[PDB]
């Protein structure tokens, strides 16, 4: 019997329909999973939520060449827990 | 003294992440979570009705004579036998599940600690060194030491050498060029010597590789007589 | 495989319909619904973990330079092509072509009418094709342009000759042996490509592995839909033609059975799913395994990464797993 507010943002998706959120151009990690690559998030403008599409990583390219190589000089210690 | 204050760092950094709230421990603790949930179902399933008049079987015995209250009874204990059937199926599957992650456990505990292994990402991201055990209630913690390179730089290379008409190639080991030189050096950790018959092998003659120079191979045993 | 369908279903509405007696009369059975709910929510979130643990492990999407030579190797039927939306490659699409699905679960504005009038429904995975494939690319190219260095810290780029003599010398033959026989070698990996192709593409039927899962699921939503014209022991198998026919408590007698029958069904697939979900578990993490052995390094595990001495391995993506060329 509640009704949601139509006159704001409404939005289409794979998943369905998305009433509440407005989609933006930006990519972050996924928070709230929505589905079909879509997630939701509660971010500042004020502050609402926000609907994207989520990112896998930053983008790289080797410098690949005939014969160019890379040779490390330096080194580190880590130490990393693992629970099971 | 280097690597000993890296490891001391790292472990303070771990002591810290671990003291001030955490909460990695997320899996035992679902375990937990998952059992009470499955124990409070199975005690709040005793207040159902189950098509009968009454969820007591005390009232039904005093509402009812004796014939009644039999089919009255039938129904609460079918729909209790079905309760208790489906907890103890569900136990079942999680105790798979949970014998897997133990053989996992173990598995892990004989080739991570006890020695050490050369499989990729199975005692930790990097180059395996060592790894230490911790107990915690239900479950195992384990601390793995490894080693990642660091400031790499660019270097010329070659696949091998050209002298008196024969290709030399390194016995371990790369040959570089700053500009205007050319070193052997170890793959993993920057450290240019020079190239001498000691550390290369001859197999050949310089028209089959694809790509080598003519740079110069010192020999020791000339110098050393005169 | 790595991953299966997620579905998920409205007990109410499979049990009784539009009717309002036989809710009510549902309401006094306690809480099976809820656990039937939280059974299946489970399932379909820990699909999702599979196939993130399994084609997740690079860090950044890495690329590969504008110029393809390789020392005489080829990588082209493997490598994406831009022409096409998706971005895949030649085998991948074959690979996509031979399986069929049934649906993804999108907007669906018959079986499957059957299937979503009865309150059985299928919901989309979180990640695309698409992605998947961005996934597989960045890890050839990583594989192809850095070696084994990328897994283990920050790409560090190498030609891929002094990368292959590395691997040969790996296997305890001398890397002048691989210097002096580069075209031969060569010829041979372009050919047993080739052969590879034309094998798959000349209706090789080997994915079968893939379609059983498919199979299964959709036999056990058809079987679970037919599963409601059975009586039980009723008078009929309609709530309607009861109710017209019979007083109130006559009425509560015949459906209690349907209720029974109708509960037991869905019971029954329930614990059916969830032991298909296990072993999809077991196959998931093994991929995972060999994705992180086998092609960010090189094994001396024997046929672990195929048979022979293990050389090199690349992925590909397919419909719901994985394939490995060794
Ligand atoms: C590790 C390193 O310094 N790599 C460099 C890279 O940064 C540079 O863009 C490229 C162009 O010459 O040469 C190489
Ligand atoms: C590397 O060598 C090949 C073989 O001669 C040549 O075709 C290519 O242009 C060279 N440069 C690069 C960047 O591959
Ligand atoms: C290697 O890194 C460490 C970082 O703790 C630094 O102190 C040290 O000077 C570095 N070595 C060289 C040769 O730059
Ligand atoms: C290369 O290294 C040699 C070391 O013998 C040095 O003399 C030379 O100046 C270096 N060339 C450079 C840094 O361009
Ligand atoms: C140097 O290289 C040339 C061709 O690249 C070759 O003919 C010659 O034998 C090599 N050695 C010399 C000039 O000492
Ligand atoms: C790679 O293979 C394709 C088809 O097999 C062929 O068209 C292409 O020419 C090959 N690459 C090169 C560099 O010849």
């Amino acid at each position: 019997t509640w009704r949601v507010s139509t006159g704001s943002n409404v939005f289409q998706t794979r998943a369905g329909c998305l009433i509440g959120a407005e989609y933006v151009n930006n990519s972050y990690e996924c928070d709230i999973p929505i589905g079909a690559g879509i997630c939701a998030s509660y971010q500042t403008q004020s502050q609402s939520i926000i609907a994207y599409t989520m990112s896998l990583g930053a983008e790289n390219s080797v410098a690949y060449s005939n014969n160019s190589i890379a040779i490390p000089t330096n080194f580190t210690i880590s130490v990393t827990t693992e629970i099971l | 003294k280097l690597i000993a204050n890296q490891f001391n760092s790292a472990i303070g950094k771990i002591q810290d992440s671990l003291s001030s709230t955490a909460s990695a421990l997320g899996k035992l603790q679902d375990v937990v979570n998952h059992n009470a949930q499955a124990l409070n179902t199975l005690v709040k399933q005793l207040s159902s009705k189950f098509g009968a008049i009454s969820s007591v079987l005390n009232d039904i015995l005093s509402r009812l004579d004796p014939p009644e209250a039999e089919v009255q009874i039938d129904r609460l204990i079918t729909g209790r036998l079905q309760s208790l059937q489906t907890y103890v199926t569900q136990q079942l599957i999680r105790a798979a599940e949970i014998r897997a992650s133990a053989n996992l456990a173990a598995t892990k505990m004989s080739e991570c600690v006890l020695g050490q292994s050369k499989r990729v990402d199975f005692c930790g991201k990097g180059y395996h060194l060592m790894s230490f055990p911790q107990s915690a209630p239900h479950g195992v913690v384990f601390l793995h030491v490894t080693y990642v390179p660091a400031q790499e730089k660019n270097f010329t290379t070659a696949p091998a050498i050209c002298h008196d008409g024969k290709a030399h190639f390194p016995r371990e080991g790369v040959f570089v060029s700053n500009g205007t030189h050319w070193f052997v050096t170890q793959r993993n950790f920057y450290e240019p010597q020079i190239i001498t018959t000691d550390n290369t092998f001859v197999s050949g003659n310089c028209d089959v590789v694809i790509g080598i120079v003519n740079n110069t191979v010192y020999d020791p045993l000339q110098p050393e007589l005169d | 495989p790595v991953s299966m369908t997620k579905t998920s279903v409205d007990c109410t509405m499979y049990i009784c319909g539009d009717s309002t007696e036989c809710s009510n009369l549902l309401l006094q059975y306690g809480s099976f619904c809820t656990q039937l709910k939280r059974a299946l929510t489970g399932i379909a979130v820990e699909q999702d973990k599979n196939t993130q643990e399994v084609f997740a492990q690079v860090k950044q999407i890495y690329k590969t330079p504008p110029i393809k030579y390789f020392g005489g190797f080829n990588f082209s039927q493997i490598l994406p092509d831009p022409s096409k939306p998706s971005k895949r490659s030649f085998i991948e699409d074959l690979l996509f072509n031979k399986v069929t699905l049934a649906d993804a679960g999108f907007i669906k504005q018959d079986l499957i009418c059957a299937q979503k009038f009865n309150g059985l429904t299928v919901l989309p995975p979180l990640l695309t094709d698409e992605m998947i494939a961005q996934y597989t690319s960045a890890l050839l190219a990583g594989t192809i342009t850095s070696g084994w260095t990328f897994g283990a810290g920050a790409a560090l780029q190498i030609p891929f000759a002094m990368q292959m003599a590395y691997r040969f010398n790996g296997i305890g033959v001398t890397q002048n042996v691989l210097y002096e026989n580069q075209k031969l070698i060569a010829n041979q990996f372009n050919s047993a490509i080739g052969k590879i192709q034309d094998s798959l593409s000349s209706t090789a039927s080997a994915l079968g592995k893939l379609q059983d899962v498919v199979n299964h699921n959709a036999q056990a939503l058809n079987t679970l839909v037919k599963q409601l014209s059975s009586k039980f022991g009723a008078i009929s198998s309609v709530l309607n033609d009861i109710l017209s026919r019979l007083d109130p408590p006559e009425a509560e007698v015949q459906i209690d059975r349907l209720i029974t029958g109708r509960l037991q069904s869905l019971q029954t697939y329930v614990t059916q799913q969830l032991i298909r979900a296990a072993e999809i578990r077991a196959s998931a993490n093994l991929a995972a395994t060999k994705m992180s052995e086998c092609v960010l390094g090189q094994s001396k595990r024997v046929d672990f990464c195929g048979k022979g001495y293990h050389l090199m391995s690349f992925p590909q993506s397919a419909p719901h797993g994985v394939v490995f060329l060794h």
